[PDB]
């Protein structure tokens, strides 16, 4: 038995010490351990081999000739293939796969969310804009009520001074005058209670915001990705994902195809490395669609700048392959099920993906030392202050000119 | 050029009994995912089928002593039937005796919980930081302080001052709201009272603000499990399964720490977390208000999450990996074409279409789509209502005063 | 007027005294579960002196309380001991009722010796002090009824004590106003 | 080979299903698995047995005779003993122990700290008493400075009104007057800054206190336990801990012996159950001194009301025993080392103590839903308020009498 | 009735070279724990010993190919020496060829870290919540607001008001401190300026309070590892060992998840966490400022923690369990009495006495003994100093004004 | 006096104008590490227009900046684009210097046409607006120099701009006082 494979980490990787004592250990990967286990079960002899053509199985239409491990299996150069090889109709017609040992599908990759750059007017964040608008309306209404109830029921509280009193009450800065009638006093007390509650709530929610950081993914699915157009899509130019989108007939994926066809600059890339680089450096504006296993592997590799979001857009499986008419096909078909039921495959998955994690667990760190507030957090209020001062001088000059003339 | 007795089993939505059973007949008497799938398979293989069901209503399983199969695989290996189109999971023993087609649908163990209900913050929630006892005792203390101030300010005849009862109440209210009034005490008694009231207010306001900050912060660090590790390390939430089945076997034979811990918890269950039917688990999680979790095949989880009432949620990726498949007897003439048809159908997207059709399109819940955490108008609505009430009362008292003072 | 105000003063004093007395002597202050009845416990309508049950065959029969279940330092242990002593004695509500009675006596006597004016002042001082004692008493009661998701509620004796406090404050205000008017009559 | 043991959980416990299919599985415990492993290594035959006298090995002075498994081993009734049996001089003279498989020693048990009952005057907790005292001193000093600098440099600010102004500034309640001279204005501004910082710090630290609960053990050792006398000690009346304290000659343990001899009521108990009950119900005023293994077992049993605090006051070891002149002694001596080096003993320790934990991990829960503040938290300020009102009325009456006379 | 060549090894504090080596001779030339222990053992067994040391300066170990012992066990099995009194750990291979007495001292793998230094909060730490840029820009904005107020209040000749520059500065300061002054603006320009300044102050004070609460809260939830699980699940702190020894073997052969993870981390070390000598690990942890942790025998951890500088701490119980013991050759006449003596000595408390003597009594650190977290006077001392400075400046200006206004 | 105050006004205006000008045109505002020099980076004494290096053979040679390293929306992207445009233009400090110059011109011209009084008022308004523009400019600069444990420091150009702001405010106060005195002279 001669086992074919292909260089794709962590399925195939040359060992760090292949120059010395190479033996059979010059190659290392998930597929290597799997081949060892299945040969052990079937009691066969395997010397690991690599296909000189590192291209995956496919047949030239103009020649009707296969290019890859498929050629090895059909033409007898190789007795068996153990690689991240996906089951498919055309390939099943010539060889005999086994039941999947790895179930997967198209997925999504994005830049890991990070502390956003604080914007101006962020100091309103703890309170919803509706609360601010209702605050303004209540200020106007209470001032108006005070004006009325003071004109029509005196024991000073014109409209102007009424607005001044309400504003001073909201800022806890005190008053130059206080109502002397029961109605004005009622209004003032209620306004005071309102201000107390609102200031306390603002302070408390700001403390919460600054104590625990929760960064939320803008997208949590693929339909939610199709709904908006701010973020980009991405597919390797010559790979099954592009064809799957092309031949699809579901609304969402057809919409994605239309976008990815009518969008510039070129969303597609020539290599997965280019797409991951674009995602890393785009700062969250690029989303790459690849296979889930590679995405999980990447997410556990430094600089740990990416995650996988959402489920899977398709169902596929990686299947061991044997030539038609072989006798190893049945024992391997039973062996993969043996391993799956026992737990070997899950352990290997943990082994090459989770363990050996250049990153950490889901939450490697917590309670990161808090940062002192920076001018960028409260620059908007400075801008507002200076604008108010300019407006005040402008109003004073206007009054000057109006009165002098 | 004859018919084929395809076996199935009524487990919704894979195979269903039509709206009106008595009126229809033959294959057209049923509806579901698997019947349509068999339709396409017959189309792509070119044969007729006389649909059928397994009498035992059970999936394949072998009695050890009797060494006989109980269900579909029994209906096949013994020649009673020629095909099987159902959620017939792929296993070692089953595959040892029959021919499994490539999976048409993948799945695995999952988690079901109570769907997080849209929180009703509650009018008058802004008082929660302080117990109502504190608020009422505050009111009583305010009255007492006002009366004492009035007394110590207008007890002597030497003044016979501005500190009447009404203005005393006004001063105390302004002091509590940290605003201040035009008038202030000048004697020593009034100043003592004012100072002690001021200290009281300082402490109370600081306590309100601090406890509110604590409320919001703790409500802001809550982390739903979103996985099994979160469900494993924690112990407050209950996570059960069926009494018997493949989940219990998977946990028993589990060689991994997380599922070994889950099995240890399940064995050391007080009360018994296990239940007998998926209906039992669904109702138990529905009523337990999040204190319970149920593990089951992901597919039933999705169907249930798309059922009325729509109050269940699925969290986390599938713990394991499995597969359903079309089965045939050993040494048949169908394995080739059936496998080709399944692969073709999946490649051209039929199966995802049917899954969407029977899990969401026929979904009563019809839900498919903001973690801002900023205070919303519902949090502080009670104080707005109080404001409107106070303004209205003020206008009413204005009308009274206008009618009054007639002469 | 003046006689009207004095009449209302006296009536309020007597009403507050009666309210406080029966609030003390009705043991309908609190509703909760106790574990003394027979498992979170059985219903009960507790009181100031003697808890009392209303479930099972024990309904209608009921006994005093300890106020010292665990062990502490008899001579001087901590603020907990003083709190429990005050709660058991309930000397603050009793003091409030006594002060209301004394204020009523003073104001009633004021009708005779109409020349004197400090009588009404003393009555008002007594009423205000009664209010203060009442609020302290309720604070102590509530602070002592804390264990350390149960349920509880308050009964009409509680609200009667509160009404006594309110009436005491009102009557103190009225008495002070009476004294002010009388001093006004002097030039 | 016949193995002796003794009933002491988790070393020996009868199985839940001993009535049915008892076999050799009627007994269950750590010692059972250990005996299985060692017999497997030595290739012996063992039927589990229990000593009719459930007393541990000891020798009657007036009779010169042994009572327990020691009698079985010396007199041949038993071929080997596998129980939580401690190595000792007197027992080694007659039999031949093995190297320890369980190292332990005297330890400490206490009630698990729980949310303390909030006391009056707890509202000062966020600020150290020194800060409050310095606050008072600063209030006095700033008021005095204002009085001076206003008398000796006028542009109203007597001592009384100066104190009033400073107090009003500290409570943010505003002022009826403001300084008009540069010096008074400087003093007022500085006082204002001081108050701002102090109020903000109080509020922030209170928020911290109410957000995260940290309950600290009063004691973290045994010397720290001997230093104070508020808390009690406890020892089983007839057990090696009492003798160890009796014959000791180290300062700390002699001091403990003096305390435990001259203390009433009786610290000692007749059974470990009585001591654990006393610890549970004493509410943190009782500390029991037992063996560490039992303490670790208890700490993982419901109601999970106890912990182990501090290190160990002594070093001991549980040792397998064989009769003098046997041939199993050497193989077991090697076998225990086999298990220790491989890791079997640690796994069993986790198995019967940590796993099967009726309790959870070190922190099974966190972020417990916060409780609304109760009257007991802020009752002290109510008391202060009412006392101030009474004092005010008293002062008013005093002034009345003084002026009228 | 002859002497016995007891073997030892110079590893402090078990065996030490006396203050003056050249002056003394024989057994009296050394000092330490093991020499005294041998003294008591000789007393209780009744024999004389001519102390000695192993030339190789190494503990027992067998070269695989040569099949020869390198150290004490070599000095014994070959008859070169008769006894061995040293931290000679008990192992399988060692016990296979010699006689180990019962342990005189138990130990295991432990953890060493940087001792948490008494925090120096820092004068002027009350400004930390807000960056100094904010404070200075606040001052500049205050000046600008005051000037603008002065302008818009005293620009027109119709008044030719109370809002001079000095009173404008006073008003702005009072507004920032949320106090308020007697004078308030009456025009529209002044009121606009006051309102916008008030909004600014509200935001700034709320931000200061909130960020301070965050600082204190996060400083209040910090949890030191206190164990290995805390050291295992986390990954920020580095935990290394020796390049070769028994710790690396224990981790390699580790069949437990926690230590398997530790071994995986150590193998995947960037840079190399391992070090070559315990001195190297001690210095690395000393300088790494808590980013590094060192695993070693607990005994060295305690000794080091009792050494100058006293800036290392031991955390957590011993990961494993081991034992040192007095060794003798196979088939000697010393095993019995030596074991009896060790047991007697431990029972009567000699060994704990000697351990205290050589680990703490000879301890330079001499440290043997308040997690209140309440604000301390050091946290807010800068504002007190500012207060004293302001009062002194006020008195100085008072003296100036007194000298001034002479006429 | 009056002429003394006008002289100080003019001198302060000219001094502030010069300070602001050289602060703009000295590129000694900031000290930090850049990564442009050759690994946290090499030292550099940056500026308002052109960063500039002082390590290696590149010392003494230095170039302009981009202010638009990444890509955004040219026509209208977000407040970030406007901030970067303002920082690159630095139109606020330049506006402040222009306003100081105009105020100086107005006050100097006031010597002629001594009858007019609004000249000094205009000068004061210009000076105050210059101060406001300066403080806005420094706010923008600091907010733009934020990456998102490095070190940085500020140089004498920074403090020179600050001193210009202070002098502008003082000069505005003095000009307003002059206008007040002149209006006083009118009856
Ligand atoms: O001797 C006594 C007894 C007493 C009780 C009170 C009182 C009252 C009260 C009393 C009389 C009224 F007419 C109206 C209200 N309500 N109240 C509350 N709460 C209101 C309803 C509760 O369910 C939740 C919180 N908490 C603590 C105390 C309290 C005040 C003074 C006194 N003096």
């Amino acid at each position: 038995v001669v086992v074919t494979t292909i260089l794709e980490s962590p399925y195939v990787m040359m060992k760090k010490n292949h120059e010395m004592l190479e033996g059979n250990e010059r190659y290392e990967g998930y597929c290597v351990d799997l081949a060892a286990e299945i040969a052990k079960h079937c009691g066969f002899k395997y010397k690991l081999t690599i296909v000189g053509d590192g291209k995956y199985g496919a047949r030239d239409a103009d020649t009707k000739i296969w290019n890859g491990m498929v050629g090895e299996l059909v033409y007898g150069k190789a007795d068996i293939a153990i690689a991240p090889l996906t089951i498919t109709l055309v390939r099943e017609e010539v060889i005999d796969f086994s039941k999947p040992f790895m179930s997967l599908g198209i997925s999504i990759m994005i830049k890991k969310p990070q502390k956003s750059k604080p914007g101006v007017f962020s100091f309103l964040d703890p309170l919803a804009y509706e609360i601010w608008m209702c605050i303004v309306f209540a200020y106007i209404g209470v001032s108006v009520v005070l004006f009325l109830v003071s004109r029509f029921s005196p024991y000073e509280f014109g409209i102007f001074n009424s607005l001044w009193f309400s504003l001073g009450a909201f800022m806890r800065q005190g008053c130059d005058i206080s109502p002397r009638s029961l109605s004005g006093r009622i209004v003032g007390g209620v306004w005071w209670f309102f201000t107390l509650i609102i200031i306390s709530s603002y302070t408390a929610n700001l403390a919460a915001f600054l104590t625990v950081e929760r960064m939320v993914s803008p997208i949590e699915s693929a339909e939610d990705l199709s709904k908006q157009t701010e973020i980009a899509y991405g597919t390797l130019d010559s790979g099954s994902t592009k064809e799957f989108f092309r031949r699809s007939k579901i609304a969402v994926f057809d919409k994605m195809w239309t976008y990815m066809r009518s969008a510039e600059p070129s969303v597609f890339v020539r290599t997965t490395a280019e797409g991951v680089a674009r995602v890393r450096k785009s700062k969250g504006k690029y989303a790459y669609l690849l296979e889930s296993t590679m995405n999980e592997y990447i997410e556990q590799r430094k600089p740990c700048d990416t995650m996988k979001v959402g489920g899977n857009l398709d169902s596929k499986g990686y299947g061991i392959a044997t030539p038609k008419g072989s006798s190893l096909g049945t024992p391997v078909n039973l062996a993969v099920l043996k391993l799956s039921e026992q737990g070997v495959l899950d352990k290997l998955k943990n082994k090459w993906w989770y363990d050996k994690g250049e990153c950490g667990a889901k939450d490697s760190g917590s309670k990161e030392k808090t940062s002192a507030l920076s001018l960028s957090n409260v620059a908007g209020v400075f801008y507002i202050l200076v604008g108010g001062l300019g407006l005040a001088m402008l109003v004073a000059l206007i009054e000057f000119c109006y009165k002098s003339r | 050029n004859r018919t084929y007795i395809v076996t199935t089993i009524l487990e919704d939505p894979y195979v269903m009994l039509k709206k009106n059973a008595n009126q229809f007949e033959g294959n057209d008497r049923y509806e579901g995912y698997c019947v349509e799938l068999a339709a396409e398979i017959a189309k792509h293989v070119g044969y007729s089928y006389r649909l059928e069901i397994v009498s035992d209503g059970k999936y394949g399983a072998r009695d050890p002593d009797t060494k006989a199969w109980n269900g579909m695989v029994g209906e096949l290996v013994y020649g009673r039937a020629d095909v099987a189109v159902a959620p017939l999971t792929i296993t070692l023993v089953r595959e040892e005796v029959i021919d499994f087609s490539k999976p048409f649908m993948s799945l695995g163990i999952s988690i079901m919980i109570k769907k997080p209900q849209k929180s009703k913050p509650g009018v008058f929630s802004f008082l929660d930081p302080l117990a109502y006892e504190i608020w009422m005792c505050i009111v009583f203390a305010y009255i007492g302080v006002s009366v004492v101030l009035f007394l110590v300010s207008r007890f002597s005849p030497y003044e016979w001052n501005e500190f009447g009862i009404f203005n005393s109440l006004w001063f105390s209210l302004g002091a509590f709201m940290q605003q201040g009034c035009d008038i202030s005490p000048r004697s020593l008694s009034g100043r003592i009272v004012g100072g002690v009231w001021w200290f009281f207010t300082l402490i109370i306001i600081s306590s309100y603000t601090a406890n509110l900050a604590a409320f919001l912060t703790v409500e802001r660090m809550v982390s739903p499990i979103e996985s099994a590790e979160d469900l494993a390390k924690q112990t407050e939430i209950a996570y059960g399964t069926l009494e018997a089945g493949s989940t219990k076997e998977f946990f028993r034979r589990s060689k991994i720490a997380v599922f070994e811990k889950m099995w240890t918890y399940m064995k050391s269950a007080e009360p018994s977390v296990f239940v007998r039917t998926t209906e039992e688990g669904m109702i138990r999680v529905r009523k337990s208000k999040g204190k319970y979790a149920y593990l089951l095949e992901s597919t039933m989880n999705e169907y249930i999450e798309q059922r009325k009432p729509c109050d269940t949620m699925k969290v986390g990726g599938n713990l394991d990996s499995k597969g359903y498949g079309i089965a045939t007897p050993k040494g048949s003439a169908l394995r080739g074409p059936v496998n080709l048809a399944v692969l073709k159908l999946s490649e051209q997207g039929v199966l995802d279409k049917l899954k969407s059709k029977w899990w969401y399109d026929k979904g009563e819940c019809g839900s498919k789509d903001d973690k801002t955490s900023a205070l919303s108008l519902s949090n502080v609505a009670g104080v707005f209502y109080i404001l409107i009430g106070g303004l209205g009362l003020a206008m009413l008292v204005a009308l009274i005063e206008f009618c009054y003072k007639s002469r | 007027e003046k006689g009207v105000q004095v009449l209302l003063t006296t009536i309020g004093a007597f009403a507050a005294f009666g309210l406080m007395t029966i609030a003390i002597s009705t043991d309908y202050w609190l509703y909760t579960r106790a574990l003394i009845c027979n498992d979170p416990g059985g219903l009960t309508h507790s009181g100031l002196w003697r808890i009392c049950c209303l479930e099972g065959l024990k309904r209608g029969v009921c006994v005093k309380i300890n106020h010292f279940p665990e062990d502490t330092d008899y001579d001087h242990d901590s603020a907990e001991y003083l709190l429990r002593v005050v709660r058991a004695s309930s000397i603050f509500p009793i003091l409030s009722a006594i002060l209301l009675l004394l204020g009523g006596v003073c104001v009633a006597a004021s009708r005779v010796y109409k020349s004197k004016r400090n009588i009404i002042l003393g009555a008002g001082i007594l009423f205000v002090a009664a209010g203060l004692s009442n609020i302290i008493g309720v604070i102590v009661y509530i602070s002592a009824n804390a264990g350390e998701k149960n349920h509880y509620s308050y009964g009409w004796s509680f609200y009667f004590g509160g009404l006594s406090f309110i009436l005491a404050e009102v009557i103190g205000v009225l008495a002070v106003n009476i004294y002010i008017e009388r001093s006004r009559e002097a030039h």
